[PDB]
């Protein structure tokens, strides 16, 4: 289908190579100034000092997951875990941790803390509260079941990243269809509800508190099949 | 926020502001005809009204008042600096 | 030397005919810096320069001797026009300004924004 | 996980978590794994039986009994009578609450 | 007899510094400003110059003479601003900093900010990391001075020496030696006029 | 010397600015968006004339005309490629098919819509410098002006992103007819070489002329020709020697624009594989900005 | 680079990289000390003179 070879003055892949920065193509050759080429050529990086620095001073392999099955430490000696959040929980934790550094730092650094607060207030109330904060408040970091109490312990991220666990009776749990809450909280689901599952929302009737479960969260087959939850 | 200092330049009072009042002071539009005809101003559909105080008069008066206020502020600042200098000189002398 | 900010190096006041000759825009003619502006314009006319050079030169190159006087006069003119020398003092210390009123006329109505409560 | 000029010897390896029955207990801040005081209502607008369940009443009764026993030990180990009056009043209140809850 | 100008100016400074020498600072900025004012240099209204008399001009080896003439030119410029032309003023001033210096400073700031962000996010705070941060900040602060020193020692220095030689030829060593001597009348220095300036 | 002009020009100008800006921001068609942006800029021009700095009015007129023309040409090329469909709801992934148009539109839009560190920021800055405060309806005038000024960001972002870098929403034929390998050649292009050269030269000349006007007017040495007007507004005082009050007041609008930019950038309206990583990137940006400011101001 | 006004009015004046001349290093000893003190006094007096001149010169233009 290509007829570029029929003309001697036609453009060539050698001419198109400059588009590899703006265009994704599999590698063809390594330039002299690439990081890989520089590291493999310069003998300094081959030094055992640099090699040991790379080996030690960086992300460790211990924290790297090694299996598709995860058994987190039991919250209680008699409880068994059911659900756990991997990435969104960590992201929310880090985001809420900013309240322990930016806020005191902002107070002690900004020339006009009142101006900063006046700017932040409407920012929080529009496009931020429903965006992240309410979703985090209703987010379930981890869920375990205590059979002796016939209860469920739910872990949540609080202000400044503090983690707190609360107990809810299984008899007080109900399923809230997304249709009953979409109109009430359209904005929340509009801008911040993407991370959590829309159709798997539960709430505690006694306390009227919701439970949002991450879409990319790990569930335990045994926990789901346990007779207490069925 | 607080209101800003805006108005006609204090160095150009003789001009846009000056001519506006100068016209009403001159009242040149109701002078006698050069040929001696009994006709004069106020005898046409478009006629002068030099006893009028509406229209842009309010805006001109506001601009003039603002310019005067700014000049007064500058004069008060000058008096303040002179007084501070005099007080410092007196304190130095009385030691 | 030792002249006021409105006077120029030569202490020469230009007449109306001279202003018309070295025609000055009404924007400048309204202010008090005509005497310091005219020498700068004459220097620029004698040594024309590109707009890029004017923008990129912080000392106006050749026409620096007159530009010093012109800049001083312009600073004084704008400061007195906007009453910024008093407004900045009140902003820096409203309480002290009221204690020893720099200008009661401005002090009685000045009110810094609640956001700027340094 | 990530660090610079740091050693992660004390870190729990993911191999143990992947393994089942690893015998690991989690201690986290602000963890309340006991429902005591959840259903303890000092003043009830109606009968406690109507509003609460046998489980809740039993939890409240056990908590009250433990507190009353501890205050009885306080009475036993305390000498001054004036200080003992507060302990006696607290014990009486706990006994009344326990009696009503157990009757329900 | 008459009120001393230096004493009057010192009193006026004490009275009016709050207006023309005050900015808006945060709590940390105010604390730093307080520390600086504690470890400041007092505004000596009067300086006793009757103890150091002079040094004989013959002592210098005609290079210290040029350096002292450079200092005299700086003093003249500081006291009266109409003495020197635009080019001479530019020569006497420190050479303005450039894109290289500014980009180096902001790259240092960026790397430091990235390191702090990483440390906070991973909770990687310890003695070694704190020491590394301190050392890196100190090295960056020391390096930020290097461009200015290089400029002053390479470009400005020969130009200032040439200007000093020109002015020595114009006036004579004893004039700038007298100016260098602190007993020189500051009012006379202010009212001094430059032969080499067309004005 | 017109009382009616004094009362009518600022109010109508500000109302038109707000209306046009918001309608353009909410608009979905390229030509309609440009038309409503033109209405908003006409309102801003009226407000500037009410302020009474003819130099500022001329600068605003020049900037708006040049960059509006350039953006109109770019969107015309986009529409011609999209087969006369001017709505960008059927436009997606056009960055590769119209490479020149993408970057030209980026530059033209950042200049047109008043954005920080752009040639079009100074016109709005001078307008707000010269805005008068003796108006009886000053509250409404100022609020409308602020809303209209901020509205530029939304329409610029929507137009640029939806036209070029959004998911492919157009008909399959539009992409397939041009993606055929047979078309691969040194002459391949979805636009005209003459069109590209004309747009490039227009942008260059507009930049040069705007710089010339800025040097003529806003420089310390005023070198503009006589305007044949004897009315002096004193607005240049706040451009030459601004006070702390106004310097901090402008920061309010600057930070409003900053927050709106952050919203249009980091706000998610649809589920994506990058939701969590986007939140993480927002956190990283916030913390890094804080630390960078700390080091720049205090630690050096 | 050449128009940092936006940065100044949006983030404030950041710390400026060092900029100074080594002319004072030419002289040494009591001479250097006295000259440095005189220069510092002159700088302070110049700032005060500028402030007072700005305040006083309001009536220069008649
Ligand atoms: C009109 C009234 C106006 C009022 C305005 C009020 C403004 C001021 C608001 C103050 C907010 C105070 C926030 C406290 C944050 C801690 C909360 C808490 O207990 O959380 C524990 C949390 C969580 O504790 P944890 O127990 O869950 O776990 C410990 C930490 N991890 C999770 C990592 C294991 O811990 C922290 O976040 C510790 C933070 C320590 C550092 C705090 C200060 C940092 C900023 C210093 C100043 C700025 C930088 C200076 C740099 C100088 C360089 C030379
Ligand atoms: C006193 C009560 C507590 C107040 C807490 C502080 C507000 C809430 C937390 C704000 C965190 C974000 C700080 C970003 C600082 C950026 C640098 C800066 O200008 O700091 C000094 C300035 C203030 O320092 P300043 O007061 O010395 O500045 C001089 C005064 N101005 C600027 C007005 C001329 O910071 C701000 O202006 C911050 C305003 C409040 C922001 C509120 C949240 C909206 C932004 C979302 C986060 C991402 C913002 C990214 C910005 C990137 C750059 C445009
Ligand atoms: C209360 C404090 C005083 C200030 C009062 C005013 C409050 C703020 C009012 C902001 C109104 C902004 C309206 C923008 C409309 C844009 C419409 C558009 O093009 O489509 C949406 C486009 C997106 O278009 P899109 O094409 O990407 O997708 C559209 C998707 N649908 C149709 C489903 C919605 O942009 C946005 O989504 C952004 C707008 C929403 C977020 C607004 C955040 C406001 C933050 C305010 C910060 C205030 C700081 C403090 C100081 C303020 C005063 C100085
Ligand atoms: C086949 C030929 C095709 C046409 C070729 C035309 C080429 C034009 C190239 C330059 C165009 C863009 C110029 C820069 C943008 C405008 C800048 C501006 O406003 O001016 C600032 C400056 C003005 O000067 P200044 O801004 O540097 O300041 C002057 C300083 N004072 C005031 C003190 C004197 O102008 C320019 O730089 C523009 C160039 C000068 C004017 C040239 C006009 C005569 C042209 C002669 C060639 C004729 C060719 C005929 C071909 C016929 C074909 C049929
Ligand atoms: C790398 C890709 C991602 C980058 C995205 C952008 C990140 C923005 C983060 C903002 C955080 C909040 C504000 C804190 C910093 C405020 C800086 C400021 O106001 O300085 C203006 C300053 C004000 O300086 P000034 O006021 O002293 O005077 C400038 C004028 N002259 C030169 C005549 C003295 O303007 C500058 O000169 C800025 C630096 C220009 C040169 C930079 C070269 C590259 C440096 C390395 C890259 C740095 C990237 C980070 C962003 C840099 C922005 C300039
Ligand atoms: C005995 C031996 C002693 C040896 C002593 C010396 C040792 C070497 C010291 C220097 C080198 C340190 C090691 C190299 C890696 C440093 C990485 C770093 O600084 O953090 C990157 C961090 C990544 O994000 P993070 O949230 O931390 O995710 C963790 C992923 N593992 O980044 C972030 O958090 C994001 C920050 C950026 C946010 C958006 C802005 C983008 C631009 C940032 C540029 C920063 C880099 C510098 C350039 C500045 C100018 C642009
Ligand atoms: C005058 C106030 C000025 C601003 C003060 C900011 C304080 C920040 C620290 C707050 C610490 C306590 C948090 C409590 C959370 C909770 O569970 O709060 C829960 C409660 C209850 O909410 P409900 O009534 O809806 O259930 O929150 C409230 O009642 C409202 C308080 C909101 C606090 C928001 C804190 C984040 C601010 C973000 C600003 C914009 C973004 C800035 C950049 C990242």
């Amino acid at each position: 289908g290509d007829i570029r070879h029929k003309f001697s003055n036609e453009i060539t892949d050698d001419d198109y190579d400059y588009q590899r920065a703006m265009h994704v193509k599999p590698p063809k050759e390594e330039s002299l100034f690439q990081l890989t080429n520089i590291l493999s050529s310069v003998p300094v990086f081959k030094t055992r000092f640099f090699l040991d620095f790379i080996a030690r001073n960086l992300d460790t392999n211990s924290a790297v997951s090694t299996s598709d099955f995860v058994a987190p430490p039991r919250v209680h000696e008699n409880s068994f875990f059911v659900y756990h959040s991997r990435e969104l929980g960590n992201v929310i934790r880090k985001y809420r941790s900013l309240e322990s550094i930016v806020l005191p730092g902002a107070l002690l650094t900004f020339t006009y803390p009142l101006f900063a607060a006046f700017v932040a207030i409407p920012s929080y109330y529009f496009m931020f509260n429903a965006k992240i904060y309410e979703m985090s408040r209703r987010f379930v970091v981890r869920m375990d079941v205590l059979p002796h109490l016939e209860m469920i312990s739910v872990q949540r991220i609080g202000a400044f990243g503090i983690l707190y666990t609360k107990l809810h009776r299984i008899q007080d749990l109900e399923y809230v269809p997304f249709d009953q809450v979409k109109e009430q909280e359209n904005y929340l689901w509009a801008i911040g509800g993407h991370g959590v599952d829309n159709q798997l929302i539960f709430k505690d009737r006694s306390t009227g508190e919701f439970f949002y479960f991450e879409r990319q969260g790990v569930w335990d087959a045994k926990g789901l099949n346990h007779p207490l939850l069925n | 926020t607080t209101p800003r200092q805006l108005g006609i330049d204090t160095n150009d009072l003789k001009g846009f502001l000056g001519e506006y009042y100068g016209q009403y002071k001159k009242r040149s539009g109701i002078r006698s005809n050069f040929l001696g005809l009994d006709v004069t101003g106020e005898n046409s559909i478009i006629q002068p009204n030099y006893d009028r105080k509406n229209g842009i008069r309010d805006v001109i008066d506001s601009l003039n008042a603002d310019a005067g206020k700014r000049k007064l502020i500058n004069l008060e600042a000058k008096n303040f600096i002179e007084r501070v200098e005099k007080e410092c000189e007196q304190r130095i002398l009385k030691k | 030397g030792h002249g006021a900010w409105n006077e120029n190096q030569q202490h020469y006041k230009y007449s109306k005919e001279e202003i018309e000759a070295y025609q000055v825009p009404m924007r400048i003619k309204a202010g008090p810096c005509v005497d310091t502006y005219i020498p700068l314009k004459k220097c620029f006319q004698e040594n024309p320069t590109s707009f890029a050079a004017k923008m990129l030169d912080g000392r106006k190159g050749k026409c620096a001797k007159e530009f010093k006087y012109y800049n001083t006069c312009l600073n004084h003119w704008q400061t007195y026009e906007n009453n910024s020398h008093v407004t900045n003092a009140y902003w820096a210390d409203t309480s002290k300004a009221n204690a020893d009123g720099i200008s009661n006329t401005y002090g009685g109505s000045f009110r810094k924004g609640l956001a700027w409560l340094n | 996980m990530s660090g610079l000029l740091r050693n992660f010897e004390k870190l729990v390896c993911q191999s143990q978590l992947s393994k089942a029955g690893h015998k690991l207990l989690l201690r986290s801040p602000n963890s309340t794994l006991h429902p005591t005081a959840f259903y303890y209502k000092r003043n009830s607008s109606q009968r406690l039986a109507n509003e609460m369940d046998v489980f809740q009443l039993g939890l409240a009764a056990a908590a009250l009994t433990r507190q009353a026993n501890n205050y009885a030990q306080l009475l036993d180990q305390v000498d001054k009578e004036a200080v003992r009056e507060e302990v006696q009043e607290r014990i009486t209140q706990n006994h009344s609450d326990l009696n009503v809850y157990f009757g329900e | 007899s008459n009120v001393d100008q230096h004493e009057l100016k010192a009193e006026m400074i004490k009275e009016l510094s709050h207006y023309y020498d005050h900015h808006d600072l945060s709590l940390f900025g105010k604390v730093q400003h307080f520390v600086e004012h504690l470890l400041e240099e007092k505004h000596h209204a009067k300086i006793n110059t009757s103890n150091f008399d002079q040094k004989k001009l013959e002592n210098f080896s005609e290079s210290k003479q040029i350096s002292r003439t450079v200092f005299a030119l700086k003093k003249i410029k500081t006291f009266n601003h109409d003495f020197f032309t635009s080019e001479e003023e530019m020569i006497l001033e420190p050479l303005p900093l450039g894109i290289l210096t500014y980009g180096l400073k902001y790259a240092f700031a960026g790397v430091d900010a990235a390191l702090l962000t990483y440390f906070w996010r991973n909770w990687n705070f310890n003695v070694r990391t704190i020491g590394l941060l301190g050392g890196l900040v100190g090295i960056q602060m020391a390096t930020l001075h290097i461009p200015n020193l290089v400029n002053e020692v390479v470009i400005q220095t020969p130009r200032r020496r040439a200007l000093a030689k020109k002015y020595i030829s114009a006036y004579g060593p004893q004039f700038f030696h007298d100016i260098v001597n602190p007993k020189y009348d500051i009012e006379h220095l202010r009212h001094l006029q430059n032969k080499l300036n067309p004005y | 010397l017109s009382k009616y002009a004094y009362f009518i020009l600022p109010l109508i100008g500000s109302v038109t600015a707000f209306y046009g800006g918001l309608v353009s921001a909410f608009q979905s068609d390229t030509k309609k968006t440009l038309a409503y942006s033109t209405i908003s800029h006409c309102g801003f021009l009226m407000v500037s004339y009410s302020t009474g700095v003819l130099e500022f009015v001329i600068l605003y007129l020049y900037v708006h005309g040049f960059f509006k023309a350039a953006t109109f040409l770019c969107v015309g090329n986009v529409n011609r490629f999209n087969r006369n469909i001017q709505d960008f709801k059927r436009m997606g992934g056009f960055y590769k098919y119209l490479p020149f148009e993408c970057l030209a539109s980026f530059v033209c839009m950042i200049n047109l819509s008043g954005l920080p560190l752009t040639l079009g920021f100074y016109i709005k800055h001078l307008l707000f410098i010269g805005l008068v405060e003796s108006y009886t309806l000053y509250p409404l005038i100022f609020s409308s002006l602020i809303l209209g000024a901020i509205a530029g960001v939304f329409y610029s972002y929507r137009l640029f992103y939806s036209i070029f870098f959004d998911t492919k929403k157009g008909k399959k034929a539009i992409y397939l007819q041009a993606s055929r390998i047979i078309l691969n050649s040194k002459f391949y292009s979805n636009t005209s070489l003459a069109s590209n050269l004309s747009i490039t030269f227009l942008v260059l000349i507009s930049y040069t002329v705007i710089l010339y006007l800025y040097c003529t007017t806003l420089n310390n040495y005023y070198s503009l020709s006589d305007l044949k007007s004897i009315y002096i507004n004193n607005a240049y005082s706040y451009f030459y020697k601004p006070d702390y009050n106004f310097l901090n007041a402008v920061s309010i609008l600057n930070w409003f624009v900053i927050i709106l930019l952050i919203s249009v950038i980091y706000l998610n309206w649809r589920w994506s594989y990058y939701y969590t990583k986007s939140i993480d990137s927002l956190s990283k940006f916030i913390l890094f900005s804080f630390f960078f400011f700390i080091f720049s101001k205090y630690i050096l | 680079y050449l128009e940092p006004s936006y940065f100044h009015e949006t983030f404030g004046h950041m710390s400026q990289p060092p900029k100074y001349d080594l002319i004072d290093s030419n002289i040494n000893g009591v001479e250097k000390k006295l000259n440095k003190q005189i220069l510092h006094r002159e700088h302070n007096e110049h700032k005060l003179d500028g402030f007072v001149s700005m305040f006083k010169g309001s009536d220069v233009a008649k």
